[PDB]
RNA sequence: UGUGGCAGAGAGCG
RNA sequence: CGCUCUCUGC
């Protein structure tokens, strides 16, 4: 069970990127 | 015309004896056939009275079997007890279930034996899990197997269905077998002497799950039926709480893609746009969290659909999650006690910590708001100020439940609960004093009631005394109808629609703006309900008192104040055995004339508090905020584009800004969605809650076995329509079995179908699902004539309660506040109309209901009755339809889908015709008279009254309203107008406008202003007669709308309508 | 922020169209005009605020004497009031004009308040932006029930296939000064061709952006008001009457409506990379004339302007897609090139071209055919390839 | 052809008659439907060419 | 006087589909009163017309 | 005659005398 | 050679037959298939010959 | 004869 | 506008 949980935990951060955020964090 | 071949099969199945015989009744409106009918039932009586055999006569009249039209069937068969055991022991070849006791926080809420609980009868009770339906369990069963045996034959997939029912089943009857079967008294409850052996929540379970498994049309719903029905069975506190939780975080993860908009001016206008869905990243381990709570209560097949659907987040395979959160209120209420329901919410954490700076901004903006509300009003000395006191004695409502009381009429005792007869008692006996208001202290706490609803709390309810109700109804009653003109409450957005209750979910959503929506419901007994909230009014209610000059209204309006002054220590009756307690509880919450606008704008207060602060941290622009009591949601736009950080920050600062208040909260921010207790929507789509318990009810009423049907059938098609979808052959099979009667212990009537979906009192439901019925045939014209003569009907305690002293003294005492010079025209009037509230009261309803069954049934034995020609509406109808003419159209598809869970075929028309552009005929009595005495008083006569009183001369018109405070000078002006000829004509307009038949559930819906629709109803127009026209139109439409829900097909019309007959109908239309 | 000089950005090639997919791509034009109008929908701003639906129908109900009940009763200078078209209008004119997608014209004749607003939507929109049999029919109606009984003229004898539009041949015959004037806006009424920003655009005349156009209309239908007409009943024309009077009354409101549209569909043009032609097209866009009406009927005092995001959204989205088709050329144009000087004479160029066409995500290779990808392929063929695509290959 | 109906409420909407008078304008709405003209077109050709 | 274009259809349609039947015909016809005359409503003409 | 009662006459009297005074 | 569906979906939208009050609407459009192709293709050629 | 409501809107009875 | 039912915020 628990490491198909982590791996569905970790699917819905690489996904769903927003454009602002990921140019103010390569500036910071 | 199918219901009857079904009800055939059912008495086949149930009785099966060679002493089961079956006996229809039939009638017809011409003479000759009727006689005809009359002979047959007098020869089948006859031939079953002697021992005959009855098959032989059902082929020699075979004139009745092909054009007369069924009543009912009786049945003659005897006791034959037992006989469920004897056909449920196939279906229960499974293994039974065993409960788990340690699974719910409490020790009686698990379903453990009744007797490991409750040893004495004497301290039994079967109120926390009483079903409330005059229904048994056994029917239920019944009725699931002869719908399981009727297809045993069936393949397709309709054996697909059978086969997963039959398992559901085979588990339940398993469960129920261990035992046995509960059986009911005369009353349908269940005594200790059967339930000593046996869980006590076995029944609820059992009907919970009757209801889930008759709703199962896929293999989703066949797993979610297996995976609830065994946990209902122990988890009865944590399932329905735990299910639909998660649901209020999925929503801001639809992305939109086309959208419905309503404007402020309440209309829908789809847009284009697309929108996405920041959602943070922390909300998603709080959501993992709540699923590993439900893998964690024993949710397996669940979890696993609501994780795989994730890794897309489409929204085609979305209704899903709106399914399941319609499976978790299907499974029954958690009836727990008053005491530990009580405290629920009497549990308490008041704080030495919070703000000052937040409570007097609190505390100004409802005082604020309080002065917009009512500065017109106190400034220009309405007299509904002036007589706060006769106008809260009008309107004081008849169930509405102060302090039960042992009364007496006359030779009677009476323990009515209701202010109105106590107000009656308490005049007579010098004690009515509504400006002392009593005190609620420890010498005069108060009681309790208790509002179930599954998946949330037990709520509780104050029953307060009814000098309460007097003080607050006049400035209550302005507040609404000022605040219905503006913003920020569900009373300026409402009538039935979407346009309507939100209206602004989706205009002010894209990339810049968020929305925050919040729960409030819990914030009842908060430390920012208590003394801010009373004391802010108090300030108000001062202002307003130094902005008025007269003295009724000083006195109103201090009597509110100091009805907040009381009610600031508030102490709560609540028995346990033999001690009573009373606990402070110094706060809000219902059972008042207040509590819906009042929360509304502490709410508004509170959110417009809070949102001070986000400001110290981001720029944005207030565009919206809406408030309806217990909920709340502002949407919000920025200088920039949205990020997941600043939602995540922005939510965390609202916790902790609330925090600031001790006041705890489910901060919930998004970008396209909501969630609240009723309804939500996700990408621009509306779906709804479908929880409504239909063999399980919240209480006990006090109608019959017939009106349940009534009910039960409006909660299936409500529910069907919201997408909850149960198979409506088995909601046939309830009807016929709670309308069914036991005349002796072993004869048994069953109506039929013409009966039952007639317009009358008995109504129960309709033919054809989603469209009422009326009738062009002469036999619908015949029994409707016949039923309307039989509506009118007496109640011998209603005769004797208004032949009293105290309802002749109510009237004088009414009458005496006013003028004394009307005596015979308003007097009786008023009793009349409180005649029409006294039957709220229980008993007198049943006396007349009971007597109008009786009169019902002495015409359904022996043949018909004529009824002498009193006219009704299908007697228009008859005469309005032989002037159709009918085409086969074809209109395209061009408009957008915004209600997914609809039937297809509803669907199919809002997809080929609009969704609503509203329209209003009256707001309530506008045209000439009664808009006059609502501005000089509040008394609403009858239109019956006005008509009549407007047909008389003009000089006891101009007593009458002399009477009612209006001066000369107007009455004058009026008579020299020359408007009562008008408002013969404007009232009789109004009578025709009294047709509500276009919200019934499916009618609701639809855009009848169409422009596709109405290019089919090709009506002439003839002119000066306009409710003809009107109505003539309507009714087209009518039937082209019935024909597509019914056939799917569109069709064509035209009524080349004969001058001749609009005259011969013009004098119908303005009469009945 | 203040952003570095150690930064560094790239630029997208936003290089017009090498391919003139306006002449003769008729298919593939039809579904890019399609896939930019639908965009263009998600962008226009809905009609937020609005002036109500049910007392401004009984203005009309009260100043015209149908009454009562003339709500449901729905044939005559109404049916198509509501909400749900006036935005569908409003967001259809800027989305067609934009796109540059023609619209075809579904009204019924009966209900003339729509051939009375149909004045202003021919006088505010131009003419060769329609499809042409529907406004043929359309000032066919209004000349015969308004303008030439209106001085007691025949109705018409108009021929099919005429190669003029009857205002065109209405301009000359009546006279009257205020008409003449406002049928020969119409008539010249066009677009102004204009290249800025390396981009063509189709602007408007700059008299309907500050609203003046109005005038001439007020001035020709207060004209008609003021005629009588002999041949007709007095209740036909007092019907007329009042239909126009209901527009007179809501000049003001016309205008700025009129002001309103040119602002943002200039506004929305701003954010277009792609040149924007005026071509007819296969498929249109249905505009029920009640859908003007309504729009005509339902408005006021209430200003939507794009916000910056959404025209953010637009530019980018449409940089993406130009800056998508450009590279993929190029891709194309290397590969054709470099096979034709490798002598590779068994090698069939389609699946290449198929690639092509699957790369821009709004085609349906299922329905494409071959003769359309060998044209384009024709087409590619005399393409210079982009400096770095040479230099590897050389 | 035009419909019967749609042709009728062309005329009725021009006409504006009275449902509470004896007018003078009713009796040209009798007969106009179809299968009449098809028959009158048909009757007309038939008769001069024989 | 608003069928003004479709009344000038309508006779050049009969005058064409006259004359045209009248192509097929081979017996020489004749202007003669006959004795018994094909009746004819107007209520038909108007429907027509 | 929309609104022709008496109680607005009164509130009319008041109002307009009471705003001029004050 | 060339789909046939490929044809016939272009083929309806370049002549537009949604629009038109012919007696035609679904018969410009038969005949179409291969079968009818390779049979004029053989029929040409052995006529020429022959 | 032993008792569970306030207001919003939609049906059914006056 | 007076009562029962549907849910609604309670």
């Amino acid at each position: 069970n628990k490491e198909e949980s982590k791996q569905l935990l970790e699917v819905l951060k690489t996904k769903e990127e927003h454009q602002k955020e990921v140019q103010y964090e390569i500036l910071q | 015309g199918k219901y009857n071949l079904i009800l055939s099969e059912y008495l086949s199945f149930i009785y099966n004896s060679q002493s089961a015989v079956q006996i229809p009744i039939y009638y017809s409106s011409n003479s000759e056939l009727e006689n005809r009918c009359i002979e047959f039932h007098s020869k089948c009586l006859e031939n079953s009275k002697n021992g005959l055999s009855l098959k032989k006569l059902f082929v020699e009249y075979s004139d009745v079997i092909e054009n007369a039209t069924l009543l009912s069937i009786l049945s003659y068969s005897y006791d034959k007890y037992n006989a469920v055991e004897r056909k449920l022991v196939k279906y229960a070849k499974g293994k039974p279930l065993e409960a788990d006791l340690t699974v719910n926080e409490l020790d009686y809420e698990n379903n453990k034996i009744t007797s490991e609980l409750f040893p004495t009868a004497e301290e039994y009770t079967d109120l926390l899990m009483d079903p409330a339906i005059l229904t048994s369990l056994s029917s239920n069963l019944n009725a699931v197997m002869f719908w399981l045996e009727k297809h045993e034959n069936d393949v397709a997939e309709k054996l697909k269905i059978y086969k997963r029912r039959l398992d559901l089943f085979t588990i339940v009857a398993s469960t129920v077998n261990k035992y046995g079967v509960p059986r009911h008294n005369a009353k349908y409850r269940y005594e200790y002497e059967v339930m000593k052996d046996k869980p006590y929540y076995l029944v609820t379970w059992a009907n919970s799950s009757i209801e889930m498994l008759m709703s199962v049309f896929s293999h989703e719903d066949y797993l979610i039926a297996r995976e609830l029905i065994v946990l209902s069975y122990s988890n009865r506190s944590t399932l329905a709480k735990l299910v639909s939780s998660p649901m209020s975080i999925l929503v801001a993860l639809v992305d939109i893609n086309g959208t419905f908009i309503t404007n402020e001016e309440l209309e829908l206008e789809f847009s284009n746009k697309y929108v996405r869905a920041i959602v943070p990243d922390q909300t998603f381990d709080e959501l993992k969290q709540m699923l590993d709570n439900m893998r964690k209560a024993g949710l397996t097949d669940i979890p696993k659909m609501i994780q795989d659907w994730l890794v897309d987040c489409s929204i085609e395979k979305f209704p899903l999650m709106a399914k399941i959160y319609s499976w978790s209120f299907h499974v029954g209420f958690r009836k727990q006690k008053m005491l530990d329901a009580a405290l629920d919410q009497l549990k308490t954490e008041y704080t030495e910590d919070v703000d000052d700076e937040m409570y007097r901004e609190y505390t100004m903006l409802i005082r604020d708001e309080v002065v917009k509300m009512l500065e017109e009003p106190v400034k220009h000395d309405d007299h509904l100020l002036q007589d706060s006191e006769l106008a809260g004695l009008l309107s004081m409502s008849s169930a509405s439940n102060g302090e039960s009381r042992q009364l007496k009429f006359g030779r009677k005792t009476i323990f009515s609960t209701k202010k109105n007869m106590h107000v009656m008692d308490d005049m007579a006996n010098g004690r009515y004093t509504p400006g002392i208001i009593p005190p609620v202290n420890v010498d005069k706490p108060i009681p309790l009631g208790r509002r179930d609803v599954p998946g949330r709390r037990t709520r509780i309810i104050f029953i307060l005394p009814y000098e309460y109700f007097i003080a607050q109804h006049a400035v209550v009653e302005k507040m609404l109808i000022y605040a219905k003109h503006t913003r920020e409450y569900a009373e300026f957005y409402s009538q039935s629609n979407q346009l309507l209750s939100y209206g602004d979910v989706t205009r002010f959503l894209s990339n810049n703006s968020m929305v925050l929506y919040t729960d409030v419901s819990q914030w009842d007994s908060s430390q920012h309900n208590t003394q801010p909230f009373r004391k802010g009014i108090i300030m108000g209610l001062d202002m307003l008192a130094n902005m008025t000059n007269d003295a009724r209204v000083i006195q109103t309006l201090n009597l509110y104040k100091q009805t907040q002054i009381n009610l600031m220590d508030s102490y709560v009756q609540i028995p346990d055995g033999n001690v009573i307690k009373k606990i402070q509880y110094g706060a809000v919450a219902s059972g008042e004339k207040q509590t819906k606008a009042a929360n509304s704008i502490a709410n508004l207060a509170l959110i417009k508090t809070v949102l001070s602060r986000i400001s110290n941290k981001y720029s944005f622009a207030t565009k919206i905020i809406r408030v309806d009591g217990d909920d709340n949601y502002a949407v919000l736009q920025f200088n920039t584009e949205v990020t997941k950080q600043m939602v995540q920050d922005v939510s965390n600062d609202v916790r902790e800004t609330y925090a600031r208040m001790n006041t705890k909260v489910k901060a919930l921010v998004s970008t396209v969605g909501i969630e609240i207790a009723k309804r939500y929507i996700a990408g621009g789509k509306i779906f709804f809650r479908a929880g409504i318990n239909l063999l399980n009810n919240e209480k006990k009423g006090q109608s019959t076995q017939w009106d349940q049907a009534a009910v039960l059938y409006s909660n299936y098609i409500v529910n069907r329509l919201r997408g909850f979808e149960t198979d409506r052959e088995f909601i046939l099979t309830k009807i016929m079995q709670m309308t069914s009667v036991a005349i002796t212990g072993s004869l048994r009537l069953f109506p039929s179908e013409r009966v039952l979906t007639t317009n009358s009192t008995f109504k129960v439901f309709d033919s054809e699902d989603f469209i009422i019925e009326y009738g062009t045939t002469d036999d619908e014209v015949y029994i409707q004539r016949a039923f309307m003569s039989l509506s009118s009907q007496k109640s011998g305690i209603a005769d004797e309660i208004a032949a009293s002293s105290t309802f002749k003294n109510y009237v004088s005492r009414l009458s005496e506040q006013l003028l004394f010079s009307k005596n015979n025209i308003v007097s009786r009037g008023i009793a009349l109309t409180e005649k029409a509230k006294l039957n709220s009261y229980a008993p007198i309803s049943l006396e007349k209901r009971r007597a109008q069954i009786s009169a019902l049934l002495t015409m359904l034995q022996k043949p018909v009755t004529f009824k002498s020609s009193k006219i009704t509406i299908n007697d228009i109808l008859r005469d309005i339809k032989p002037f159709f003419t009918v085409n086969e159209a074809h209109l395209p598809i061009q408009y957008q889908k915004f209600m997914p869970t609809l039937p297809d075929n509803v669907q199919y028309i809002i997809q080929c015709i609009g969704s609503r552009t509203y329209q209003i005929e009256d707001d309530g009595s506008k045209s000439a008279i009664s808009r006059l005495i609502s501005k000089y008083s509040v008394y609403k006569p009858s239109i019956e009254e006005l008509y009549k009183v407007i047909s008389l001369h003009e000089n006891e018109i101009q007593l009458y309203l002399i009477s009612l405070g209006i001066p000369k000078i107007d009455a004058d002006t009026y008579v020299g107008s020359k408007i009562y000829s008008q408002d013969k004509y404007r009232i009789l307009e109004s009578y025709v406008y009294n047709l509500l038949s276009i919200n019934y559930g499916c009618y609701q819906l639809f855009d009848f202003n169409s422009p596709d629709l109405e290019k089919l109803i090709r009506i002439p127009f003839k002119g000066k007669i306009p409710a003809v026209t009107f109505i003539l139109h309507l009714y087209a439409k009518l039937e082209v709308i019935n024909h597509a829900i019914k056939n799917g097909s569109w069709i064509s019309l035209f009524c080349n309508y004969p001058k001749s007959e609009m005259i011969k109908l013009w004098k119908k239309m303005w009469n009945i | 922020r203040n952003l570095p000089s150690t930064a560094r950005y790239i630029r997208p090639n936003l290089l017009q169209d090498r391919l003139n997919l306006h002449d003769n791509f008729e298919s593939l034009w039809d579904t890019i005009t399609t896939s930019n109008y639908i965009l263009a929908r998600s962008v226009v701003p809905d009609l937020k605020e609005l002036v109500s639906t049910e007392a401004q129908i009984q203005k009309m109900s009260q100043d015209l004497q149908l009454e009562a009940l003339t709500i449901q009763s729905e044939t005559q200078f109404l049916t198509g009031i509501n909400s749900q078209a006036a935005n569908d209008c409003f967001k259809t004119l800027i989305a067609a004009m934009l796109s540059q997608r023609t619209m075809s014209l579904d009204f019924v004749t009966t209900n003339y308040m729509s051939l009375i607003s149909g004045m202003w939507l021919l006088t505010v929109v131009p003419n060769d932006m329609f499809i042409r049999e529907s406004l043929v029919a359309c000032q066919l109606a209004i000349i015969n029930t308004i303008i030439y009984p209106a001085f007691g003229m025949q109705r018409m004898h108009y021929r099919n296939g005429d190669p003029q539009t009857p205002f065109q041949i209405a301009e000359q015959q009546i006279q009257n000064f205020q008409v003449a004037n406002w049928l020969h806006f119409v008539n010249n009424n066009q677009f102004r061709q204009v290249v800025i920003d390396g981009v063509l655009n189709q602007v408007l005349n700059d008299n309907i952006r500050n609203g003046h156009v109005v005038n001439q209309l007020m001035e020709a239908l207060m004209q008609l008001s003021r005629q009588q007409f002999p041949t007709m009943p007095v209740d036909y024309k007092r019907s007329i009457q009042r239909g126009i009077l209901l527009l007179s009354n809501r000049l003001g409101q016309l205008v700025d409506l009129t002001r309103l549209l040119a602002y943002n569909y200039e506004t929305l043009m701003a954010c277009i990379t792609m040149n924007m032609q005026h071509v007819q097209t296969l498929t249109t866009e249905k505009l029920q004339l009640t859908s003007v009406t309504s729009l005509c009927m339902l408005i006021g005092n209430a200003t939507v302007i794009p916000s910056p995001q959404t025209l953010f959204h637009y530019y980018n989205v449409n940089v993406n897609f130009h800056s998508n088709y450009n590279e993929r050329i190029n891709d194309a144009v290397a590969i054709i090139t470099a096979a034709n000087r490798l002598n590779l004479y068994q090698k069939k160029m389609k699946s290449i071209v198929e690639d092509f066409l699957k790369r821009l995500q709004i085609f349906d290779i299922s329905r494409v055919p071959d003769d359309q990808m060998y044209r384009l392929r024709d087409r590619l063929r005399l393409l210079p390839v982009e400096i770095r695509r040479l230099d590897i290959f050389n």
